[PDB]
RNA sequence: CAGAAGAAGCGCACCUAAUUUCGAAUCCAGCAUGAGAAGC
RNA sequence: GUUAAAACUCUUCUCAUGCUGGAUUCGAAAUUAGGUGCGCUUCGCGUUU
């Protein structure tokens, strides 16, 4: 208490990016025109989930170190509530100290989202067997988020930064093994007072 | 509400759900331009009236700073602005001043660029924008932004009766204009060909400076009708590019001139620089070249051969701005003459007659540009017509279009937690009011009341069926015909005219060739069948075109 | 509100200089042959005149009008027919708490499907209308073991009881749905057991949950309620 | 009233834009205070 | 034809206050804008010593 960490996170998109539309009405509206819609706000901005990527990043790296972390990727897997990932991003007993925001673009969908033609080529006749359309985020598009950590601890910005580097290497969103979602993260941290709004 | 930003000029019209922009452009400091561009904010649309740099020059800067989502304009204004922006970037880089934008900003500005013709009503962000021709240059339109809190007519640069390529009477919203944004203004036509007669009979070359947009084509259309025996020659990559633009966009000109060639051959365009050096060494011809204000350009390699030759003349067929070499020798060992008859802007009278031909007198006429002196006498004459006018050196009613039910909502039930009523009615759009109206309405109004070729609906379906199975008409051809038909009807005429056009050199059209054992003559009858079939589909309404074309291309 | 009287009440608000019936100021709304000159005498011709006469004053280039919730149309191709711009539209007016929407047939079709899915998925066969055998102690032992490890949870016991109130068949339907191994994912809807285990053991405890719950549906309601109330005290 | 810099022709077409899985699971549902006063 | 008959336990006073459906879980896994099409056609390093 008495301080709150604020991590101002700026994404620049290096490769193209795809995070699919989750809303059934928006997806079913766009699947008439494009077979892979992108996640988009109702104010026509691009929405990337960021808490799960930071969680998943830290779970893989801390399981690879050998430090005790639970797995919240396995199906219906109960969080332990004792590990550092449970302290940062949450368990079933205590909520997440890090309130990760959604990565929201600084620009509108008609400026950074393009519709693209993808294929499946027959390996033998070297000829298009399948053609789909997908919406991608252009390279250089800028996204912003605030990772607002209540009850600050010492190793809670660095692990986030560590997780950001993992998201720089592996990617964010979908189609991560076809090359989509390679990104760069620029960080600005500040220990804001918890009573800063009291005038 | 409307904000007048203007260095740069712009008209932001904040409707309350969008930020629609009119004519972001700069005629002539880069930093105060950039700050003034930042002052606009994120705009949803950037509407271009005409393709002059006084109203289009800042459009790539707006896509540098990512302040615009869509740049709508006229299909000839777009093609013009391709050449216009590359020429402006050529001059800006060439002057060694730091470029205000880049060629990538030009490209990306044309990536989000949509194009509609005149009389085509778009509906973006709870608004209705419609273009109407105003006869300044080709693709020059006045803009009707029909909002809910007022209907606004941005006149742009209204044209003149001196124009010969564009139809004179400036098209105006047939309905009601609440607020009107007019631009205050800033018979020697026969004299041009006559003094060319006397000059070239005397043995000189008439070197007419002409602006590459509008002006040079007006001068050439003069010479290409007044049977000037001696040869006529345009000398300017950009001038000949806009000459091919006028010939390509011939359907967007005057109705008489929409039956074409338009320039009656006559001109022998000088393409390469070496040919211009040759013509400068050559000794009676009509050099309709283009540097504008006697600045850098294909004029100046010809300027010297007239400058020393008193027998030749140098006919100034344009306004000659200050700090230009042209005004310096306008205001010299050659004859200098000036013909203001070739003017693309109106005078004050034609602005008043553009303002007295609206259906209902505008509430406020915002004068914006022109000379500040002349804007006063225009203002005084239009206040004399009892019309409120807000000058741009100064800074109010609340018009609100409403929708009336006019149906009795008594007998009303709740089915799925919604209080609903199935109703049959006849919604009407009256000036200022949308009125839903019961059959009682149609009854009363019933008792009160009571080009393109032609083929039957079945003929059109049978022809597109045959040409689809002969593979002349394809799914991509039907897709782009639907795309150009969604921009208007003249764009579709220009599309099918371009595809059907036999090239005079190769005898090759752009139609997809047939499938089978057809012969040459029959192949040409199928190509003409395709041309007349799609041109017969242009006459039909958009909702009749769609169900015809969906049985061949399910996605367009 | 600046008011001035003339031989005429010239209220001058910021929403318009109204005048009910000629001042020298700007007049916005005129609340009105002899009639035509009065309008001609006014400098800065009025935006609207609130009145045969209307025909003429329209041709004098002047707007007329001749004498609740916000109405929003959602339905837009109109036509010139019988002078006025117009379209045939049959639809639905809906009366929301702060607005009146004008929707069309697709909205009602949508809410028809959304209501029909609610209607058809409320009664499931013999509601409130070949089981294996187990001793009562064995049911106590297996429900206690599969309650300690987190397979039979309080939500599972609760949802067992709610469906078993609706009959034996709905309980068999629920238990078959929870035990169902989806062929595309290889997963049952049981909550996974806590504690270190092995996939053969986990599959056998899932089978044990299926057989112990199925052997409990053959028992009497009161006997089922008195077995489960020791685990989920609510139901 | 706005920009401008050895020949020739061409710089166009066509297809495809679909399919599939998943949409569950779990914890909690308590506690505390007041039970009187006044007129007729 | 009852030590009767006659006289409404009536009026006044809000089950209110205190408590956020919260916590856990990334629309992503599978699919190369590929396939078809030749910068070609026309013009002697002349002439001059
Ligand atoms: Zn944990
Ligand atoms: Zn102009």
């Amino acid at each position: 208490a008495k301080t709150m960490k604020k991590i101002y996170v700026t994404m620049k998109t290096l490769s193209p990016l795809y995070t699919g539309e989750v809303r059934r009405e928006d997806k079913e509206a766009a699947q008439k025109r494009v077979n892979f819609p992108v996640r988009k706000t109702a104010t026509n901005k691009v929405l990337i989930p960021f808490k799960g990527a930071l969680r998943s990043a830290l779970e893989i790296m801390l399981k690879a170190k050998g430090e005790n972390v639970c797995d919240t990727g396995e199906s219906r897997a109960r969080p332990c509530g004792r590990c550092v990932t449970c302290s940062l991003f949450g368990s079933m007993g205590r909520a997440g100290r890090a309130s990760v925001d959604f990565l929201i673009s600084n620009d509108t969908k008609e400026q950074i989202v393009r519709e693209s033609t993808h294929l499946r080529i027959e390996r033998q006749t070297k000829s298009a067997s399948d053609t789909f359309k997908g919406e991608e985020v252009i390279e250089g598009a800028t996204f912003t988020a605030t990772i607002t950590i209540s009850n600050p601890q010492e190793k809670d910005l660095s692990l986030i930064q560590s997780a950001l580097k993992f998201i720089e290497e592996n990617g964010i969103g979908g189609w991560l093994n076809k090359g989509y979602g390679r990104v760069s993260f620029e960080v600005k941290s500040e220990d804001v007072a918890t009573d800063r709004f009291l005038k | 509400m409307i904000k007048f930003i203007g260095t740069g000029s712009a008209f932001l019209l904040e409707t309350g759900n969008a930020k629609i922009l009119i004519d972001c452009g700069i005629e002539q400091n880069n930093e105060i331009i950039e700050k003034k561009i930042n002052e606009i904010g994120k705009a949803d649309i950037c509407i271009l009236t005409h393709a002059h740099l006084a109203a289009s020059g800042l459009v790539p800067l707006l896509v540098k700073k990512r302040k615009v989502n869509k740049i709508i304009s006229t299909p000839a204004t777009k093609e013009l602005c391709r050449l216009l922006f590359n020429d402006f970037q050529r001059i800006q880089e060439e002057n060694n001043d730091i470029p205000l934008y880049s060629y990538d900003d030009i490209e990306s500005s044309f990536e989000i660029w949509d194009e509609i013709d005149d009389r085509n009503t778009i509906e973006l962000f709870d608004t209705k924008i419609t273009f109407y021709n105003n006869s300044h240059i080709i693709g020059s339109v006045s803009v009707f932004i029909e909002t809910h809190n007022g209907n606004y007519l941005f006149s742009g640069d209204i044209g003149s009766k001196l124009q010969q390529l564009m139809d004179y009477p400036p098209d105006m919203p047939d309905g009601n204009v609440d607020y009107l944004i007019l631009e205050s203004t800033y018979s020697d036509r026969d004299r041009l060909l006559e003094i060319a007669k006397t000059t070239c009979e005397n043995g000189g070359k008439v070197l007419i400076p002409s602006f590459a947009i509008g002006r040079l084509q007006e001068v050439l259309y003069t010479f290409s009708n007044y049977n000037f025996n001696f040869p006529v020659y345009i000398d300017s990559p950009m001038g000949s590019k806009v000459t091919n633009l006028i010939k390509e966009y011939n359907i967007y000109l005057k109705k008489k001139l929409r039956r074409l060639d338009l320039f009656n051959n006559k001109y022998i365009a000088i393409n390469t620089s070496n040919q211009s050096k040759e013509l400068s060494n050559s000794k009676p011809a009509v050099i309709i070249s283009a540097s504008g204000m006697l600045e850098g350009g294909r004029i100046l390699n010809h300027l010297e051969q007239i400058k020393n030759d008193e027998n030749s003349t140098l006919i100034f067929v344009g306004y000659q701005a200050q700090n230009t070499r042209g005004r310096k020798i306008l205001d010299v060992r050659c004859r200098i003459e000036k013909l203001n008859s070739f003017s693309a802007h109106a005078d004050q009278d034609e602005l008043i007659d553009y303002i007295e031909r609206l259906k209902y007198t505008p509430y406020k006429v915002f004068l914006v540009h022109g000379e500040k002196e002349q804007r006063e006498i225009l203002a005084k004459r239009i206040i004399s017509k009892k019309i409120r006018v807000e000058l741009p050196e100064n800074y109010e009613i609340l018009i609100e279009k409403k929708v009336v039910l006019n149906i009795n909502t008594d007998n009303m039930c709740n089915f799925a937690s919604y209080r609903l009523m199935p109703f049959s009615g006849f919604i009407v759009e009256k000036d200022d009011r949308i009125e839903i109206n019961d059959k009682n309405w149609f009854d009363m109004i019933w008792n009160e009341e009571y080009a393109l070729p032609d083929m039957s609906h079945d003929k059109i379906i049978e022809n597109i069926e045959y040409l689809f199975n002969i593979k002349i008409l394809s799914k991509n051809r039907i897709k782009e015909f639907w795309e150009e038909f969604c921009k208007g009807q003249k764009a579709a005429i220009k599309y099918i005219t371009q595809v059907h056009r036999k090239n005079p050199n190769t005898g090759r059209r752009n139609w997809n060739p047939p499938e089978g054992d057809f012969t040459d003559n029959e192949i040409e009858k199928l190509y003409e069948t395709a041309y007349n079939t799609l041109l017969s589909l242009i006459k039909y309404d958009k909702n009749k075109v769609y169900n015809i074309l969906i049985n061949f291309n399910p996605k367009l």
